[PDB]
RNA sequence: AGCGGAGAGGUA
DNA sequence: GGGCTAATGACGGCGAATACCC
DNA sequence: GGGTATTCGCCGTGTACCTCTCCTAGCCC
C-alpha cells in the first residue's frame, strides 16, 4: 500500500478534508504541445497541416506542380550531453519526399514525367530533452507561452476619446490569424467608416460598392421597406406603437390601411427608385430627400409605391442613408480603383491589377487563411448554430460571379452567408437595437499560444518564402533536389529559436524556478502589449482567472501583471482557452466526476467555492452556499447550484502552494514571498523543511532533476556515480543503468548534484527515487536550513529588516554554497602570426609558473588565488644585438607579447577541457586526456558488457531447471556495444568544431566554494528580506534555560507593519517539531520498547489524516525512528487545516509551553530578560544575491572613444554614473568647486585627468580646468546639420 | 477589515469578516489581491509622474540665485489663514514663521523667530502683511530679505544660495505619497466677513477663545442666519 | 532645449541668430565653466 | 566620432550612419552618372526624388520616410531623446575614483562618521597611497609601489589608515529625489564587504537594508574636501528643506 | 596607435571665451569648413585592414590611422610634420585630428532642409506665404512652380 | 588588445 | 559547404489648416 | 471675410545597478 520513499519518511498531515484529484504533470502542455507539432509517431493538424498547404504549387507557365507523401524525422547525430559540451543544437533532420510532374503542353492534362526526390534536406528541428528545453549553442532555451487575442470578432467602445461629449461611438473588428485586419468605425454625425490595417479612413458605401451590392438592394436588405398607395399609405400596427390603450384598441380592432395626408410622406426617404417608360426619364432616385418637385413629378408618372424608411430616435438609426449621402461615388470601378489607390498610394489605376489584389486580400487562402479558432468565435459572436466553417471571409454576392473551380464548391456549402452585411448588422443591433459590448479582460476572450504554434508559423513563413523561391525556380522545366533551398528556412528557423522576445534564458538555480519558469506564461511577444504603453486596465486581475492564472504569483518592476503564471489544475483546450476542473454537483449529494470548464462556458452555471462546510460523505447542509454566478459573490439554495471546486490549491500556482499559512499572510508580502523561493541557492546538506505543504513531492518529480526507477528490482551493484538496477521477469531483455550527474555548472553559475539513497539488495517499485537531486531530499523539495529564531530588539543590529547570525551558522558550514565558473583561453589567428599555448613566458617569475605543466595550462585540482596564469598563452607582436640574437636562437628570441588567462574568485580547477581544430598538431596533454577518455569508454563499456551477460547467463540458468534466443540477445547486444564505442571513438578522436580564425580553445572549470559574509542577502519564506549585518561569537547570543543558544534574531517591529502572522505560526510548528525530535531522541537514545514508540507514533500521528503503524515492520519502524531524529515534518494545506487548537495540542504533547513563549536569558550580562520571546525553528533560506557580486571600485580605467568617458559596469572597469539629480543636488548644496572639479577633472578632460594625477601623487596643488571634450563632440554633430556653432 | 473595494468604483456587497489571525477564504483572498496589485500599480505611477514632475519643476525653477542682500521693495502680501470649511488646512503660527514683515503690525525688515509667534499668539494678531518673493524689484534674482530664512538653518539665507533647486526638490518631495446646512464643530464666537442676507461671498469664519478661526463655512444667497455661540447648533439653518 | 522639443528651439535659434550669454546654471554645466550660486558667485563677480 | 566596432572572428558591427552616407554618395553617383547620360526627365526626376528621400533620412529618419525591422538612428535623434548625446554624455556623466557596494546597519559609529571596507578603500585611494608610499621611500618607482600594494604586506595598510583619517568621502543614494540624498562622511577601516551606515542617516536617505546599494566618491581637491567638510557633513544637515 | 612624447605636453588649450553664437552655414562655409571631398561609398576593403581613400574612412580626407604614420610607410619619423606624401596624399601629423576634420559632399542637384520644411512652424512656408502640402508636393517633384506663386498640374503645364 | 546596438530576466 | 557583396493591445495636451452661411 | 467644429499630426511619458544571448548572411557552383 506505502512504496519504499513513503515507508523510508512519513509526514503529519491535518486538514479538513481529502484531495480527490491529485497533482498532475506540471510540463504538460509543452510536451504535449511539441507532441502535436512534430507528430514522430494520421498527422491531421500540426507542421503536416503546414506542409500540405503551402506545398501545391501552380506556375504561371503551367506544367509545373509539386506534391509530396510525407515527412521522415531523423534521429539525432549527438547525444544530449554531447550537444551539451561540444557546443552543438540538439536538433533533428527534417527530410521530404516532394513529387514533381511535367504535364504536355497544348494537348489535354496527363502525367508525362513524374519523379520522387527522397530525403530533401531543409532545416534542422531542435527536439525537446523531456522537460520542455532544448539546447540553443549549448545553452538550454525555454519558450514561455503567449497570452494574445484570439481571432474572431470584437465590439468595442470609447468613453470621450472623440468630440468631448458624453456620446460614445463603436468600433468593429475582424481580427483575422494571418490575414489583413478589418476595422468598422461609427462616426459623431451618424456615418460608418472602415479602414484596412490602420489605414485612412473611407466610408463603408466604397466596399459595399466594390463587393457588387447595390444601393436598392442594401436598403432593402438593412431597412424594413413599407409600401405606399396612390395619397395614402399602408398601416402597420407594430410601427404606430411609437407614434397603450390606443396600440390596444387597434390591435383589438384590427383596422385595414387608413387614408394618410402629406404630411407624413415629406419626412421619409425614399427606398427604392421610381421609373415611367413613356416619359424616358427617371422621375425619382434612390435614397434621397423626397421634394415637391418630385412628388409633383410621381404623381405625374402615375406610381403605387415609391418605398419609404422606418427612421426612430433610437430604435431605428438612418447610418447607411447617410453614408450613401456622404460618398459621392456610383461606380464599381471607381469604387475599386478608389480602394486601390488607398491601399497603394502613389500608383497609375489599372482594371485587373486591382482587381486581382481585392481578391488577394480577403478572398484567398493563401493570404487571409483564418483559422478554425476564428471561425468558431464569429460564429459564436454572430449567433449561427453551425461552428466549423469555411476558412475564407466569405460573401454572397462577391463569389456568385466567380468562374473558380473552388467557388462552386464555396457557394454550395455556405449557402449565402454574407458575413460582412452579418458583421454590419449585428453593429447596427448593437447600436440601435440596445445590445452589450464586451472587454477583451476575460480568459475566453484570450488564447495561449504554446511553443508548437509559434515554430509551426515560423515554419510556415520560412516556406512561403522558399515557395516564392521556387515559383522561379520552376519556370523553365531537372532533379527537385536543386530548386528547395534549405538556406532560408534555415535561417528562420534559427533567428526563432536564437534571438526572440519569447525563446529567453533559463534559470536553473533551483528546481522550483525551473517549474516556475517553463509554466509561466506572458503576455508580450509580437502581438502582444509593451511594456512603456499604458496598460493599467489589463494589470489588475479580473474575476476569470480564479481557477486558470495565479493571481499572487507576479514579479516586481515594469511588468506587474503582464508576466502571470499558470495555477496547478489548469490545462489548455483544444482551441488554446485555458480550462480548469469542477466537480458535478446534482441536487442534494454531490458526485466526484471531473469535467473541465472553459471561461467562456462557467458564467452560465452556478459554482460553488470550496470554503462549503459539509457533514457527511457528499452533502450540502448549508441553505445559503457562498457560490458566484459571474465572478461575484452570491447566497443561493443548493438546490440550484451545478458546480463545485475540487481542491484549495486550485486558485494558487505551484510557487504559491509551497509556502506554508497563506491565508494568514498579508497579499503583498505573499507575492514577495512567491518571487523570493525561486532564487535560492542549493547549499552543501538540505534539510527537509519542518512546516511544508505536500506539493513538494509533486514539484521535485516533475522538475526532472531527480531520476526515478522505471522497473523495480535489485539494486546490488551502485556506485557514486552510476546505479544498475535488475529488473524482474514481469517488468522485461538487458536490464537498466542509470547515470548520474556529479559536478556540472549551471545557467546561473551553480553547482548541481546527484547524490544516490538507495542501498545494497533491496527491492522497490515504479517510481520511486534512485538519487537526490540538487536542493533536493529523499521526496521533498529543500531549499533552506533549519535554525532557531527570537524577535527581540538586539542593540540595533537588526534595525531596520537585518539579520543577526550566531557563529555556530558559520563554523558548522550550513550556508556554504558551490559555485562552478567558465573560463576560457581562446587563441586566435592573426596576420603576423598564430599565438601559442607554450609555457615558456618572459618576464613572468617562476612563482606564477610552478603550477603550469609542459603543456601551458594548469594541472587539474590546482589551489589557485586571484592573479594566477592558469592558461599561458603567448602572441608574436613583429640593431645587430637583436639580428645576433635572432641568429643564434632559432626564430624564437624577442618579439612576443604576453597575453594569458588570470583568475578574477580562488578555487581549485575541477575539469581541464581542450578544444582542438583539424590540421593542428595535438598536445602531449591532449593525447593524454585522449587516451584518459578511451581508456574511461573502454572501461565503462566493458563493465556494461559484464552486467548484461551476466544478465544473460543468469536468465540462462533460470531457464535450464526444467535456449537459443539468450545467445541470440547476447550477439545483439554485443554488435550494439561494439557500434556504440566505434562511434564514440570515431567522435571523440576528430577535431570539433570553432570559429573561422581559431585554431585552438582551452576551456577551464573552477569550483569556488564560498562562505557566508557580513552582508549577504537572505531572505526568509514569508516575504521578510535582510542583509547580514555582523557575524556575533556563541557567547553573546541569548540562550535559554537548558542551554540551547539562539541562532537568529530577527527584528519584530516588522509584524505589525507588513501585516503578516504566518511565520509565527510557522516558528510555533517548527518549535513543536524540533520538541517531537527531541523527545523521539530522548526515546530512542536508551533502551527502549518498540510499544512506547508505536503508540508515541499513533499520539503524534492522528487525534481522533490516518497512518498505519502496524503494517510496515519492526526495522522499518526503527528506520523510520532513526529517520526522524532530526525532527518530525508537519504538513499545512495552503487553505485548510492547521487551526490553533492543533498548534497547541502539538505543542502541549512535549514538554513544551502552551503559548510558545519561554523565558530567555542574555548571553553578554547573564541577567533575565523582562518578558518572554517567541522562540522556535524556521525554514530560513539563502538568496543568490552575493556581496561579492555586488562591491566593486575603481580608481583609473579605461575609457570610450567616441567620448572621453569612463566605461559601466562591474566588468571592464566601468565608473558609477554620476546621474542628473546628484547634480541637482549638489547644485542645491551650492558646491561649485566641487562640481566643476566632478564633470571635467574627473571624467571628461583628457589633460587635466593627467594633470590631477601628477598634482596628486608629486603633492603641489595647481588646478586647471577646461572644456569637456563630448562639448566639442557635441559642437561637431552640430556643425555636421549645416547649422555653424561658434565659441565666441 | 471590512469592505474591500473594486477599480471600476464600486464596493462589494459582502465583506470579509475574518482577520488574518483567522483563516481566510479564497473570495476573500481574491478581493485581497486585487486590491494588492491595485495599490501596486498605483505606487507605480505614481512613483513615475512624481518623477516627470519633480524633473520639471526642477527645469523650470533654475535660474533664481540669492543675489543681493536688499532690494527696497514696499508691495507686501497679505498673509491670512486657510480654512477649506472643515479643519484648519495652515495655521497663522507655520505660514507666518520664516519671513519678515512688510508693514508695522512690529518693526519692519526684521527676521521673525519663535518668539515673535509667541507674542503675535499672545497679542491674537490675525493678518500681518508679509515680504514674499513674488513681488520682488531685484535683477536676475531674488532678495536676501524678500524670501525670509533658511529650511537647513534657522539663520537668514546667504547670499549666493540657489533657493529655485531646493524649492523644487522639497516640492518633489511627496508626489510617490499623493493618494446647504451650515452647522459649526467647535465652539467660539461666531464673527461675520462681508456680509450686509443680501451678501454675494458669504464666509461664516468663527473665532476661539486664543482669536484664532478654526471654522469657516460657506453662506449662499438669501441664507437665513439665527444669530458669544456654543457649538452642537446652527447659526444658518438652511438656504434650498 | 535641455528637455523638450530639441529641434524647435533649435530651429528657433538658427533662424534668429541668438547669442547665449551663459547667464544660468545648466548652460555653465555644458560649457565647463563654475556654477554662479554659492563658493562660484566671487569667480564670476571677478570676470565681470 | 562614428567609429566601427570589430566582433569575433572578423566581422564588424553595423552603423547607422555609415549606411546613410553610404546611401546618400550612391544616389548622388547615380545622378552624376544619369545627368553625364543626358537621361530623360522621368529618370532623373525619380532620382532627385530618391536624394531628396535619402537626405530626408539623413537628416532626420523617422518621421516622413522612416528608413530602415528596426528603424536605424539619424542626426536628428542622436541629439534629442532620452539616449541621446545631450542626457547621457553631458548632464550625466561616468565619473571615476567612485564604487558601490551593499549597506549594512552599524549602532557603534557616530553621526559624522561610517564605515568602509578595506579592498574598496584600498582601491579609491590608491593616488593617494602612492603618493604616500614615494614619500615615506619604502619604493623608488611606482611599479614597485604597486606591487606592494598588490602584495597586501602591513605598511599598505599603515599608510591607508594614514591616509583616510581626515579625508571625508561622499555617500550618494541611487535614486535621488531628496535633497540631502548626498552627505558626506569621515570613513573608518572595517573587516567586511559592505558599507556600515548609521541609523539616524538611513532616515533622512529614505534607505532599508535588504538589498540596497549605495554609491560613494571621494573628493580629491583641498576646495572639494573643504566643502564637503562645510556643506556637506551629517552633521550639519539636521534640518529638512521642506520644514522646520 | 601608441604615442608617449605628444602625450606629456599640456595647457594647449585655453577655452576661455564669453557667449556662444548660432547661426546658419553659408555653402562657401561649410566649403571653407572642411579638408576634402568623399566620391565612393567605400569604407574597409575586403581582406585587409586598410582604410580606402576618397572614402567615409580615407586617410586624405580626415587624417591617418596610425600615429605619425602613412597608408604606405614612407614616413615613419616624429620629425616630420606638415609633410604630405606622394603616392598616399596625406599630412604626416597627429592621429587626434581624424577627430576634428570634417569632409564635404558637393550634391549634383540642391535638397531642402527638412528642419526648416517639416516643422510646424514652418519657415520656408511663412517666407514665400506658401502652405505645407503645396511645397511638399513641390519638393517631392509633383508639380511645377511659375516664375506669380501657384500650382501647377503637369497636364495643366502642358 | 581597448571604443556597441538590440532582446530577456532580476534588485532597490 | 564557400568568398564577396551592396506591424496593426497606448494616452493626454496643444498649435495649426479645412467647412461654411452670414 | 469670419466665428465655432472637428481633425491630422507633434511631442512627451523616473533613476541607479547586476547577469545572459545575438549580432548582414546569401548564392550557383
Ligand atoms: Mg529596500
Ligand atoms: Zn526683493
Ligand atoms: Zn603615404
Amino acid at each position: 500500500s506505502y512504496s519504499f520513499t513513503e515507508k523510508k519518511r512519513i509526514r503529519k498531515d491535518f486538514g479538513k478534508q481529502r484531495s480527490i484529484l491529485e497533482v498532475p504533470f506540471l510540463l504538460a502542455i509543452q510536451v504535449d504541445s511539441y507532441r502535436e507539432f512534430l507528430q514522430e509517431d494520421r498527422k491531421d493538424l500540426g507542421l503536416h497541416a503546414a506542409l500540405k498547404s503551402v506545398f501545391p504549387i501552380s506556375s504561371y507557365s503551367g506544367n509545373a506542380a509539386l506534391e509530396y507523401v510525407g515527412y521522415k524525422l531523423g534521429q539525432p547525430v549527438f547525444d544530449e550531453r554531447e550537444c551539451r559540451q561540444r557546443g552543438m543544437s540538439y536538433g533533428a533532420p527534417l527530410r521530404v519526399t516532394v513529387r514533381l510532374v511535367i504535364y504536355d503542353r497544348e494537348s489535354s492534362t496527363k502525367a508525362i514525367k513524374y519523379v520522387k526526390e527522397q530525403e530533401v534536406y531543409l532545416g534542422e528541428i531542435p527536439l525537446m530533452t523531456g522537460n520542455g528545453t532544448f539546447i540553443v549553442n549549448g545553452t538550454e532555451r525555454v519558450i514561455v507561452s503567449q497570452l494574445h487575442r484570439s481571432p474572431g470578432v470584437f465590439f468595442d467602445h470609447d468613453r470621450g476619446k472623440t468630440h468631448s461629449s458624453g456620446k460614445l461611438l463603436y468600433s468593429a473588428r475582424i481580427i483575422p490569424y494571418r490575414g489583413s485586419w478589418l476595422d468598422f468605425e461609427f462616426d459623431p454625425k451618424d456615418a460608418l467608416f472602415t479602414r484596412i490595417d490602420r489605414r485612412r479612413k473611407l466610408p463603408v458605401s466604397i466596399l459595399l460598392r466594390a463587393l457588387g451590392y447595390n444601393n436598392e438592394e442594401m436598403l432593402a436588405e438593412f431597412f424594413e421597406i413599407n409600401t405606399f398607395h396612390i395619397v395614402q399609405l399602408e398601416l402597420v400596427p407594430e410601427r404606430l406603437r411609437g407614434e397603450a390603450r390606443h396600440v390596444k384598441q387597434l390591435e383589438a380592432a384590427g383596422v385595414a390601411a387608413l387614408a394618410v395626408p402629406d404630411d407624413y410622406l415629406v419626412g421619409r426617404i425614399l427606398s427604392h427608385d421610381v421609373v415611367d417608360g413613356s416619359t424616358g426619364e427617371l422621375l425619382a432616385n434612390a435614397n434621397d430627400e423626397i421634394s415637391e418637385d418630385q412628388l409633383t413629378a410621381f404623381r405625374k408618372a402615375g406610381v403605387d409605391a415609391v418605398g419609404t424608411l422606418w427612421v426612430n430616435d433610437l430604435d431605428r438609426g438612418p447610418y447607411l442613408s447617410n453614408t450613401l449621402r456622404i460618398d459621392p461615388t456610383k461606380t464599381q470601378l471607381e469604387a475599386l480603383v478608389e480602394i486601390y489607390r488607398m491601399m497603394r498610394p502613389g500608383e497609375p489605376p489599372t482594371k485587373e491589377a486591382a482587381q486581382n489584389l481585392f481578391h488577394n486580400l480577403f478572398f484567398t487562402f493563401e493570404r487571409y487563411d483564418l483559422s478554425t479558432v476564428g471561425r468558431m468565435k464569429f460564429n459564436r459572436r454572430v449567433g449561427r448554430k453551425d461552428v466549423l466553417g469555411e476558412s475564407v471571409l466569405y460573401d454572397k454576392k462577391y463569389f456568385a460571379e466567380r468562374n473558380d473551380e473552388e467557388s462552386k464548391r464555396l457557394v454550395a456549402e455556405h449557402t449565402d452567408t454574407s458575413d460582412i452585411l452579418e458583421v454590419i448588422k449585428v453593429l447596427t443591433e448593437i447600436r440601435n437595437g440596445r445590445g452589450v459590448v464586451d472587454d477583451i479582460d476575460h480568459l475566453g476572450n484570450r488564447r495561449v499560444r504554446s511553443v508548437g504554434e509559434m515554430a509551426e508559423n515560423v515554419f510556415r513563413v520560412g516556406l512561403v518564402r522558399v515557395e516564392r523561391a521556387v515559383k522561379e525556380r520552376l519556370s523553365m522545366a531537372l532533379t527537385p533536389q536543386e530548386l528547395i533551398n534549405a538556406k532560408p528556412v534555415a535561417a528562420a528557423i534559427k533567428e526563432f529559436f536564437g534571438s526572440s522576445q519569447l525563446s529567453q534564458f533559463m534559470d536553473q538555480n533551483n528546481p522550483l524556478s525551473e517549474v516556475t519558469h517553463k509554466r509561466r506564461v506572458s503576455a508580450l511577444g509580437p502581438g502582444g502589449l509593451t511594456r512603456e504603453r499604458a496598460g493599467f486596465e489589463v494589470r489588475d486581475v479580473h474575476p476569470t482567472h480564479y481557477g486558470r492564472v495565479c493571481t499572487i504569483e507576479t514579479p516586481e518592476g515594469p511588468n506587474i501583471g503582464l508576466i502571470n503564471s499558470l495555477a496547478v489544475f489548469a490545462r489548455t483546450n483544444q482551441y488554446g482557452f485555458l480550462e480548469t476542473p469542477y466537480r458535478k454537483v446534482l441536487d442534494g449529494k454531490v458526485s466526484d466526476d471531473v469535467e473541465y470548464l472553459s471561461a467562456i462556458e462557467e458564467n452560465e452555471y452556478v459554482i460553488a467555492q470550496a470554503n462549503a462546510l459539509t457533514d457527511a460523505k457528499n452533502m450540502l447542509t448549508e441553505q445559503f452556499v457562498p457560490c458566484r454566478f459571474q465572478g461575484e459573490s452570491l447566497l443561493k439554495p443548493p438546490s440550484e447550484v451545478h458546480f463545485m471546486d475540487v481542491s484549495p490549491m486550485q486558485t494558487v500556482s505551484v510557487a504559491a502552494a509551497l509556502v506554508p499559512f497563506l491565508e494568514h499572510d498579508d497579499a503583498n508580502r505573499a507575492l514577495m514571498g512567491a518571487n523570493m523561493q525561486r532564487q535560492a541557492v542549493p547549499t552543501l546538506r538540505s534539510q527537509k523543511p519542518l512546516v511544508g505543504t505536500g506539493i513538494e513531492r509533486a514539484v521535485a518529480r516533475d522538475s526532472g532533476v531527480t531520476v526515478n526507477a522505471l522497473r523495480g528490482g535489485v539494486i546490488e551493484q551502485i556506485d557514486a556515480a552510476r546505479i544498475v538496477v535488475k529488473v524482474n521477469e514481469a517488468e522485461i531483455a538487458g536490464v537498466d543503468i542509470y547515470n548520474l550527474i556529479k559536478y556540472t555548472r549551471s545557467n546561473q553559475n551553480t553547482c548541481i548534484n546527484q547524490r544516490p539513497l538507495v542501498n545494497v539488495g533491496d527491492v522497490i517499485a515504479r517510481g520511486d527515487v534512485l538519487a537526490d537531486g540538487p536542493s533536493t531530499d529523499i521526496g521533498e523539495l529543500a531549499l533552506g536550513q533549519n535554525m532557531l529564531i527570537a524577535f527581540m530588539p538586539w542593540n540595533g543590529y537588526n534595525f531596520e529588516d537585518s539579520i543577526l547570525l550566531s557563529e555556530r551558522v558559520v563554523e558548522e558550514d550550513r550556508y556554504t554554497t558551490i559555485h562552478i565558473e567558465e573560463l576560457t583561453c581562446v587563441a586566435r589567428d592573426t596576420k603576423l602570426g598564430p599565438e601559442e599555448i607554450s609555457a615558456d613566458i618572459p618576464n613572468v617569475s617562476e612563482q606564477a609558473l610552478n603550477r603550469l605543466d609542459e603543456s601551458g595550462v594548469v594541472y587539474i585540482g590546482a589551489e589557485v588565488r586571484a592573479g594566477d596564469i592558469m592558461v599561458g598563452k603567448v602572441t608574436p607582436k613583429g640593431t645587430p644585438e637583436e639580428k645576433l640574437l635572432r641568429a643564434i636562437f632559432g626564430e624564437k628570441a624577442s618579439d612576443v607579447k604576453d597575453s594569458s588567462l588570470r583568475v578574477p574568485m580562488d578555487g581549485t580547477v575541477i575539469d581541464v577541457q581542450v578544444f582542438t581544430r583539424d590540421g593542428i598538431e595535438k598536445d602531449k596533454r591532449a593525447r593524454q586526456i585522449e587516451e584518459n577518455e578511451i581508456k574511461r569508454v573502454k572501461k565503462d563499456f566493458d563493465d556494461q558488457f559484464r552486467i548484461l551477460e551476466a544478465a544473460i547467463y543468469a536468465r540462462l540458468r533460470s531457464q535450464i531447471v526444467g535456449i537459443e534466443r539468450a545467445q541470440k540477445q547476447i550477439q545483439a547486444h554485443e554488435k550494439e556495444f561494439e557500434a556504440r564505442f566505434a562511434d564514440k571513438r570515431g567522435k571523440i578522436t576528430q577535431g570539433d568544431d570553432l570559429a573561422p580564425g581559431v585554431l585552438k580553445m582551452v576551456k577551464v572549470f573552477l569550483a569556488v566554494k564560498r562562505r557566508i559574509q557580513p552582508g549577504d542577502k537572505m531572505a526568509g519564506r514569508h516575504g521578510n528580506k535582510g542583509v547580514v549585518s555582523n557575524v556575533v561569537p556563541v557567547e553573546d547570543m541569548p540562550y535559554m534555560a537548558t542551554g540551547e543558544s539562539v541562532d537568529i534574531v530577527l527584528n519584530p517591529l516588522g509584524v505589525p507593519s507588513r501585516m503578516n502572522i504566518g511565520q509565527i505560526l510557522e516558528v510555533h510548528l517548527g518549535w513543536a517539531a524540533k520538541g517531537l525530535g527531541r523527545k523521539i531522541q530522548r526515546m530512542l537514545e536508551a533502551q527502549a520498547a518498540v510499544s512506547e514508540l508505536r503508540k508515541f507514533l499513533d499520539d503524534i500521528y492522528n487525534h481522533d489524516q490516518r497512518v498505519d503503524l502496524s503494517q510496515f515492520s519492526d526495522e522499518e519502524l526503527l528506520n523510520l525512528g532513526k529517520n526522524l531524529i532530526d525532527g518530525v515534518p508537519m504538513a499545512t494545506p495552503v487553505f485548510d487545516g492547521a487551526s490553533e487548537a492543533e498548534i497547541k495540542r502539538m505543542l502541549e504533547l512535549a514538554d513544551l509551553p502552551q503559548s510558545g513563549q519561554t523565558q530567555l536569558y542574555d548571553g553578554r550580562t547573564g541577567e533575565a530578560f523582562d518578558r518572554k520571546t517567541t522562540v522556535g525553528y524556521m525554514h530560513y533560506l539563502k538568496l543568490n544575491h552575493l556581496v561579492d557580486d555586488k562591491m566593486h571600485a575603481r580608481s583609473t580605467g579605461p575609457y570610450s572613444l567616441v567620448t572621453q568617458q569612463p566605461l559601466g559596469g562591474k566588468a571592464q572597469f566601468g565608473g558609477q554614473r554620476f546621474g542628473e539629480m546628484e547634480v541637482w543636488a549638489l547644485e542645491a548644496y551650492g558646491a561649485a568647486y566641487t562640481l566643476q572639479e566632478m564633470l571635467t577633472v574627473k571624467s571628461d578632460d583628457v589633460q587635466g585627468r593627467n594633470q590631477m594625477y601628477k598634482n596628486i601623487v608629486d603633492g603641489e596643488h595647481e588646478m586647471v580646468a577646461g572644456m569637456p571634450e563630448s562639448f566639442n563632440v557635441l559642437v561637431k554633430e552640430i556643425r555636421s546639420l549645416a547649422i555653424h556653432m561658434e565659441l565666441e | 477589515r471590512g469592505l474591500m473595494a473594486r477599480p471600476d468604483g464600486s464596493i462589494i456587497e459582502t465583506p470579509i469578516k475574518a482577520n488574518f489571525r483567522e483563516g481566510l477564504n479564497v473570495q476573500e483572498y481574491f478581493n485581497s489581491t486585487h486590491g494588492a496589485r491595485k495599490g501596486l500599480a498605483d505606487t507605480a505611477l505614481k512613483t513615475a509622474n512624481s518623477g516627470y514632475l519633480t524633473r520639471r519643476l526642477v527645469d523650470v525653477a533654475q535660474d533664481v540665485v540669492i543675489t543681493e542682500i536688499d532690494c527696497g521693495t514696499t508691495e507686501g502680501l497679505i498673509m491670512t489663514p486657510i480654512v477649506e470649511g472643515g479643519d484648519v488646512v495652515e495655521p497663522l503660527k507655520e505660514r507666518v514663521l520664516g519671513r519678515v514683515v512688510a508693514e508695522d503690525v512690529v518693526t519692519r525688515n526684521t527676521l521673525l523667530d519663535e518668539a515673535w509667534v509667541a507674542k503675535l499668539e499672545d497679542a491674537s494678531v490675525q493678518s500681518v502683511k508679509v515680504r514674499s518673493t513674488i513681488s520682488c524689484e531685484s535683477s536676475f534674482g531674488v532678495c536676501a530679505r524678500c524670501y525670509g530664512r533658511d529650511l537647513a538653518r534657522g539663520h537668514q539665507v546667504n547670499i549666493g544660495e540657489a533657493v529655485g533647486v531646493i524649492a523644487a526638490q522639497s516640492i518633489g518631495e511627496p508626489g510617490t505619497q499623493l493618494t446647504d446646512n451650515i452647522t459649526v464643530k467647535t465652539t467660539g464666537s461666531v464673527k461675520f466677513n462681508n456680509l450686509k442676507a443680501v451678501s454675494r461671498s458669504g464666509e461664516l469664519s468663527v473665532l476661539d477663545g486664543h482669536g484664532r478661526e478654526r471654522e469657516r463655512y460657506k453662506l449662499p444667497y438669501g441664507a437665513t442666519i439665527t444669530a458669544a455661540v456654543k457649538a452642537g447648533q446652527s447659526v444658518a439653518n438652511w438656504d434650498p | 532645449a535641455s528637455f523638450q522639443e530639441t529641434t524647435r528651439v533649435l530651429t528657433e535659434a538658427a533662424v534668429r541668430g541668438t547669442r547665449d550669454n551663459l547667464r544660468g546654471l545648466k548652460e555653465n554645466v555644458i560649457v565647463g565653466r563654475l556654477i554662479p550660486a554659492g563658493t562660484g558667485l566671487a569667480y564670476h563677480a571677478g570676470r565681470r | 566620432l562614428r567609429p566601427l566596432v570589430p566582433l569575433d572572428g572578423g566581422r564588424f558591427a553595423t552603423s547607422d550612419l555609415n549606411d546613410l552616407y553610404r546611401r546618400v554618395i550612391n544616389r548622388n553617383n547615380r545622378l552624376r552618372r544619369l545627368l553625364e547620360l543626358n537621361a530623360p526627365d522621368i529618370i532623373v526626376r525619380n532620382e532627385k526624388r530618391m536624394l531628396q528621400e535619402s537626405v530626408d533620412a539623413l537628416l532626420d529618419n523617422g518621421r516622413r520616410g522612416r528608413a530602415i525591422k528596426r528603424p536605424l538612428k539619424s542626426l536628428a535623434d542622436m541629439i534629442k531623446g532620452k539616449q541621446g548625446r545631450f542626457r547621457q554624455n553631458l548632464l550625466g556623466k561616468r565619473v571615476d575614483y567612485s564604487g558601490r557596494s551593499v549597506i549594512t546597519v552599524g549602532p557603534y559609529l557616530k553621526l559624522h562618521q561610517c564605515g568602509l571596507p578595506k579592498k574598496m578603500a584600498l582601491e579609491l585611494f590608491k593616488p593617494f597611497v602612492f603618493a604616500k608610499l614615494q614619500r615615506r621611500g619604502l619604493a623608488t618607482t611606482i611599479k614597485a609601489a604597486k606591487k606592494l600594494v598588490e602584495r597586501e604586506e602591513a605598511e599598505v595598510w599603515d599608510i591607508l589608515e594614514e591616509v583616510i583619517r581626515e579625508h571625508p568621502v561622499l555617500l550618494n543614494r541611487a535614486p535621488t529625489l531628496h535633497r540631502l540624498g548626498i552627505q558626506a562622511f569621515e570613513p573608518v577601516l572595517i573587516e567586511g564587504k559592505a558599507i556600515q551606515l548609521h541609523p539616524l542617516v538611513c532616515t533622512a536617505f529614505n534607505a532599508d537594508f535588504d538589498g540596497d546599494q549605495m554609491a560613494v566618491h571621494v573628493p580629491l581637491s583641498l576646495e572639494a574636501q573643504l566643502e564637503a567638510r562645510a556643506l556637506m557633513m551629517s552633521t550639519n544637515n539636521i534640518l529638512s528643506p521642506a520644514n522646520g | 596607435m601608441k604615442d608617449l612624447l605628444n602625450l606629456f605636453n599640456q595647457q594647449r588649450q585655453t577655452l576661455d571665451f564669453d557667449a556662444i553664437k548660432i547661426a546658419l552655414a553659408s555653402p562657401d562655409l561649410i566649403r571653407s569648413w572642411s579638408y576634402g571631398e568623399v566620391k565612393k561609398p567605400e569604407t574597409i576593403n575586403y581582406r585587409t585592414f586598410k582604410p580606402e581613400r576618397d572614402g567615409l574612412f580615407c586617410a586624405a580626407i580626415f587624417g591617418p590611422i596610425k600615429d605619425y604614420e602613412c597608408l604606405c610607410g614612407k614616413y615613419k619619423r616624429m620629425k616630420h610634420r606638415g609633410v604630405v606624401c606622394e603616392k598616399c596624399g596625406t599630412e604626416v601629423t597627429l592621429a587626434k585630428v581624424r577627430r576634428e576634420r570634417m569632409g564635404h559632399i558637393d550634391l549634383a542637384s540642391p535638397v531642402a532642409h527638412i528642419w526648416f520644411l517639416k516643422s510646424l512652424p514652418s519657415r520656408i512656408g511663412l517666407m514665400l506665404d506658401m502652405t505645407l502640402r503645396d511645397i511638399e508636393r513641390v519638393l517631392y517633384f509633383e508639380a511645377y512652380v511659375v516664375t506669380r506663386r501657384q500650382l501647377l498640374t503637369e497636364e495643366q503645364y502642358l
